[PDB]
Protein backbone atom coordinates (compact mmCIF):
# COMPACT_ATOMS: atom_id res chain seq x y z
CA UNK A 1 0.00 0.00 0.00
CA UNK A 2 0.95 3.61 -0.51
CA UNK A 3 1.06 4.76 3.38
CA UNK A 4 3.71 3.10 5.43
CA UNK A 5 2.89 1.17 8.13
CA UNK A 6 2.63 2.51 11.61
CA UNK A 7 0.48 5.40 12.83
CA UNK A 8 -0.17 8.92 11.31
CA UNK A 9 -1.79 11.12 13.67
CA UNK A 10 -0.80 14.32 15.16
CA UNK A 11 1.70 13.76 18.16
CA UNK A 12 3.33 16.04 20.34
CA UNK A 13 7.15 15.54 21.70
CA UNK A 14 7.41 17.14 25.24
CA UNK A 15 11.64 17.59 26.65
CA UNK A 16 11.90 17.61 30.41
CA UNK A 17 14.46 20.11 32.06
CA UNK A 18 16.98 17.23 31.94
CA UNK A 19 16.69 16.19 27.91
CA UNK A 20 16.73 20.23 26.57
CA UNK A 21 19.64 20.87 28.15
CA UNK A 22 21.27 18.28 27.32
CA UNK A 23 19.78 17.62 23.77
CA UNK A 24 22.17 19.06 21.23
CA UNK A 25 24.80 18.13 23.32
CA UNK A 26 23.95 15.03 21.46
CA UNK A 27 21.91 15.00 18.45
CA UNK A 28 22.22 16.88 15.25
CA UNK A 29 19.07 18.70 14.39
CA UNK A 30 18.50 15.87 11.52
CA UNK A 31 19.23 13.08 14.29
CA UNK A 32 16.53 14.76 16.56
CA UNK A 33 14.42 14.81 13.50
CA UNK A 34 14.54 11.34 12.46
CA UNK A 35 14.22 10.01 16.19
CA UNK A 36 10.67 11.60 16.62
CA UNK A 37 9.62 10.31 13.20
CA UNK A 38 10.26 7.20 14.56
CA UNK A 39 8.32 7.16 17.32
CA UNK A 40 5.15 9.02 15.57
CA UNK A 41 5.45 6.22 13.25
CA UNK A 42 5.69 3.58 16.17
CA UNK A 43 5.35 4.28 19.79
CA UNK A 44 6.46 0.94 21.79
CA UNK A 45 9.62 1.08 19.71
CA UNK A 46 11.91 1.64 22.55
CA UNK A 47 12.60 -1.57 24.77
CA UNK A 48 10.60 -1.16 28.23
CA UNK A 49 12.26 -0.80 31.46
CA UNK A 50 10.13 -2.66 34.45
CA UNK A 51 9.90 -1.01 37.80
CA UNK A 52 9.33 2.16 35.97
CA UNK A 53 5.82 1.87 35.16
CA UNK A 54 6.09 1.76 30.97
CA UNK A 55 9.46 3.86 30.67
CA UNK A 56 11.23 3.13 27.43
CA UNK A 57 14.71 2.92 25.85
CA UNK A 58 15.61 3.97 22.83
CA UNK A 59 19.77 3.20 21.44
CA UNK A 60 20.03 5.42 17.86
CA UNK A 61 22.49 8.03 17.57
CA UNK A 62 26.63 5.61 17.25
CA UNK A 63 25.55 4.60 20.63
CA UNK A 64 23.22 7.53 22.02
CA UNK A 65 20.15 6.60 23.61
CA UNK A 66 16.82 8.10 25.13
CA UNK A 67 14.10 7.53 27.27
CA UNK A 68 10.68 8.02 27.09
CA UNK A 69 7.44 7.36 28.03
CA UNK A 70 4.37 8.02 25.52
CA UNK A 71 1.24 8.87 27.28
CA UNK A 72 -1.77 6.63 26.01
CA UNK A 73 -4.58 9.24 25.93
CA UNK A 74 -3.07 12.44 25.42
CA UNK A 75 -0.48 11.20 22.59
CA UNK A 76 2.10 13.15 24.19
CA UNK A 77 5.67 11.47 24.35
CA UNK A 78 8.07 12.56 27.49
CA UNK A 79 11.21 12.53 26.80
CA UNK A 80 12.95 12.27 30.27
CA UNK A 81 16.80 12.32 29.56
CA UNK A 82 19.66 10.93 26.71
CA UNK A 83 22.94 9.71 28.03
CA UNK A 84 25.53 8.37 25.89
CA UNK A 85 26.42 4.92 24.89
CA UNK A 86 30.05 4.88 27.24
CA UNK A 87 28.34 6.47 29.84
CA UNK A 88 26.56 5.16 32.84
CA UNK A 89 24.18 2.31 31.29
CA UNK A 90 24.13 0.76 34.54
CA UNK A 91 20.54 0.55 36.06
CA UNK A 92 19.50 0.27 39.26
CA UNK A 93 16.91 0.64 41.38
CA UNK A 94 17.45 4.43 43.21
CA UNK A 95 17.48 5.05 39.29
CA UNK A 96 14.24 3.41 38.05
CA UNK A 97 12.41 4.53 41.18
CA UNK A 98 13.48 8.24 40.47
CA UNK A 99 12.62 8.48 36.65
CA UNK A 100 9.54 6.86 37.62
CA UNK A 101 8.93 9.65 39.91
CA UNK A 102 9.31 12.12 37.50
CA UNK A 103 8.10 10.70 35.29
CA UNK A 104 4.86 10.83 37.41
CA UNK A 105 5.10 14.15 37.88
CA UNK A 106 5.12 14.97 34.00
CA UNK A 107 1.80 12.45 33.77
CA UNK A 108 -0.68 14.12 36.62
CA UNK A 109 0.08 17.56 34.74
CA UNK A 110 -2.45 17.27 32.77
CA UNK A 111 -5.13 14.63 34.48
CA UNK B 1 -3.71 24.14 24.26
CA UNK B 2 -1.53 24.25 20.40
CA UNK B 3 -3.76 24.30 17.53
CA UNK B 4 -1.72 22.08 14.41
CA UNK B 5 -4.20 21.66 11.30
CA UNK B 6 -2.34 20.92 8.01
CA UNK B 7 -3.82 20.72 4.18
CA UNK B 8 -2.55 19.75 0.51
CA UNK B 9 -1.39 16.81 -0.39
CA UNK B 10 -2.74 13.48 -3.36
CA UNK B 11 -2.00 12.69 -5.65
CA UNK B 12 0.58 15.06 -9.18
CA UNK B 13 1.67 14.45 -12.38
CA UNK B 14 5.46 14.83 -13.07
CA UNK B 15 7.18 18.31 -13.46
CA UNK B 16 3.67 19.13 -11.26
CA UNK B 17 3.37 21.53 -8.22
CA UNK B 18 1.92 20.81 -5.24
CA UNK B 19 1.58 22.82 -2.45
CA UNK B 20 1.38 21.22 1.31
CA UNK B 21 0.78 23.67 4.17
CA UNK B 22 0.41 22.97 7.87
CA UNK B 23 -0.75 25.53 10.38
CA UNK B 24 0.00 26.11 14.42
CA UNK B 25 -2.44 28.52 16.24
CA UNK B 26 -3.46 28.84 19.84
CA UNK B 27 -1.68 31.59 21.94
CA UNK B 28 1.69 33.20 22.05
CA UNK B 29 4.83 31.19 21.87
CA UNK B 30 8.22 31.58 20.88
CA UNK B 31 8.87 29.42 17.73
CA UNK B 32 12.47 27.78 17.11
CA UNK B 33 12.45 25.74 14.30
CA UNK B 34 9.81 24.07 11.63
CA UNK B 35 10.02 21.33 8.55
CA UNK B 36 9.06 19.07 6.56
CA UNK B 37 9.68 15.03 6.80
CA UNK B 38 8.87 12.43 4.34
CA UNK B 39 8.94 8.79 4.35
CA UNK B 40 8.53 5.92 1.20
CA UNK B 41 7.42 2.61 2.10
CA UNK B 42 10.58 0.15 2.83
CA UNK B 43 12.89 2.78 3.60
CA UNK B 44 14.05 5.00 5.74
CA UNK B 45 12.81 8.64 5.48
CA UNK B 46 14.49 11.25 5.37
CA UNK B 47 14.00 14.91 6.74
CA UNK B 48 12.68 17.36 3.97
CA UNK B 49 13.26 20.60 4.73
CA UNK B 50 14.16 23.06 7.94
CA UNK B 51 13.46 26.87 8.75
CA UNK B 52 14.67 28.39 12.11
CA UNK B 53 12.65 30.67 13.29
CA UNK B 54 15.21 33.51 12.18
CA UNK B 55 14.24 31.81 8.16
CA UNK B 56 18.22 29.44 8.38
CA UNK B 57 16.76 26.56 5.58
CA UNK B 58 17.91 23.14 5.03
CA UNK B 59 16.77 21.23 2.25
CA UNK B 60 18.26 17.45 1.59
CA UNK B 61 20.04 17.18 -1.75
CA UNK B 62 17.51 15.37 -3.94
CA UNK B 63 15.00 17.70 -3.63
CA UNK B 64 17.01 20.90 -4.05
CA UNK B 65 15.87 23.67 -6.47
CA UNK B 66 12.72 22.16 -6.84
CA UNK B 67 11.60 22.17 -2.64
CA UNK B 68 10.83 25.59 -1.23
CA UNK B 69 9.77 26.06 2.63
CA UNK B 70 8.32 29.57 3.32
CA UNK B 71 6.52 30.57 6.54
CA UNK B 72 3.94 33.05 7.68
CA UNK B 73 3.71 34.74 10.99
CA UNK B 74 0.38 36.44 11.05
CA UNK B 75 1.93 39.27 12.85
CA UNK B 76 3.67 36.67 15.03
CA UNK B 77 0.21 37.51 17.64
CA UNK B 78 -1.56 34.13 16.79
CA UNK B 79 -0.63 31.68 14.08
CA UNK B 80 2.11 30.20 11.87
CA UNK B 81 1.54 28.68 8.92
CA UNK B 82 4.31 26.78 7.26
CA UNK B 83 4.21 25.90 3.47
CA UNK B 84 6.47 23.20 1.45
CA UNK B 85 5.96 24.41 -2.00
CA UNK B 86 7.22 21.29 -4.61
CA UNK B 87 7.62 22.12 -7.94
CA UNK B 88 9.20 19.82 -11.03
CA UNK B 89 7.91 16.79 -8.82
CA UNK B 90 9.63 13.52 -9.58
CA UNK B 91 8.35 10.29 -8.62
CA UNK B 92 11.08 10.09 -6.10
CA UNK B 93 9.10 12.51 -4.18
CA UNK B 94 5.96 9.85 -3.46
CA UNK B 95 5.89 9.74 0.42
CA UNK B 96 3.56 10.58 3.65
CA UNK B 97 4.85 13.98 4.27
CA UNK B 98 4.54 15.20 8.11
CA UNK B 99 5.23 18.66 9.04
CA UNK B 100 6.43 19.81 12.67
CA UNK B 101 7.15 22.71 14.81
CA UNK B 102 9.12 23.73 17.75
CA UNK B 103 8.14 26.31 20.10
CA UNK B 104 7.62 27.37 24.06
CA UNK B 105 4.94 28.73 25.32
CA UNK B 106 5.44 31.36 27.85
CA UNK B 107 6.69 29.36 31.38
CA UNK B 108 5.74 26.30 29.11
CA UNK B 109 7.75 23.08 27.70
CA UNK B 110 9.93 23.02 24.48
CA UNK B 111 7.54 21.14 22.32
CA UNK B 112 8.08 20.40 18.74
CA UNK B 113 4.18 19.65 17.25
CA UNK B 114 3.76 17.21 14.21
CA UNK B 115 1.13 16.66 11.75
CA UNK B 116 -0.82 13.94 10.97
CA UNK B 117 0.47 13.75 7.59
CA UNK B 118 -0.47 13.50 3.83
CA UNK B 119 0.50 10.96 1.02
CA UNK B 120 1.67 12.72 -2.05
CA UNK B 121 2.02 10.55 -5.23
CA UNK B 122 3.77 11.41 -8.20
CA UNK B 123 2.83 8.70 -10.49
CA UNK B 124 3.36 9.34 -14.79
Amino acid sequence: GLVPRGSHMKSVFVESTIFEKYRDEYLSDEEYRLFQAELMLNPKLGDVIQGTGGLRKIRVAGGSRIIYYFLDEKRRFYLLTIYGKNEMSDLNANQRKQLMAFMEAWRNEQS
Amino acid sequence: QVQLQESGGGLVQPGGSLRLSCVVSGDRRTIYTMGWFRQAPGNQGELVATMTSSGVTTYVDSVKGRFSISRDSAEDSAKNTVSLQMNSLKPEDTAFYTCYEESRRPLGSRNTYWGQGTQVTVSS
